[PDB]
């Protein structure tokens, strides 16, 4: 009741505070998947329902 | 002493009924290879078949 006294009207405590949030930016991708490192091994069609 | 008289018996037999059943699981893989071997040709690996 008395510390937000000095935290809700006009007077003010031997602490204080520090704004943030958790806001919004980014990144993405576009590679160079290579000539000799990267793969598969060719084939199939086979079934079960 | 004429008292004798041959007798013939007539017994009949029932046939009854039995059976044997068993399960035989096909893997999708074995019937898989199956499917090509029925149309075995230049394709469909022979070592596989």
């Amino acid at each position: 009741i008395s510390l937000t006294h000095q935290l809700r009207t006009g007077f003010h405590p031997g602490i204080a505070f520090t704004v943030v949030r958790q806001d919004r930016f980014a990144t993405e991708q576009l590679l160079y998947a290579e000539r000799a490192s990267e793969s598969y091994f060719v084939g199939q069609i086979q079934v079960h329902h | 002493h004429p008292v004798d008289q041959p007798v013939h018996n007539y017994m009949v037999k029932r046939i009854h009924k039995r059976s044997l059943s068993a399960a035989f699981a096909i893997a999708s893989e074995a019937l898989s290879l199956l499917s090509n071997t029925y149309v075995d040709g230049t394709e469909i690996d022979s070592s596989l078949r």
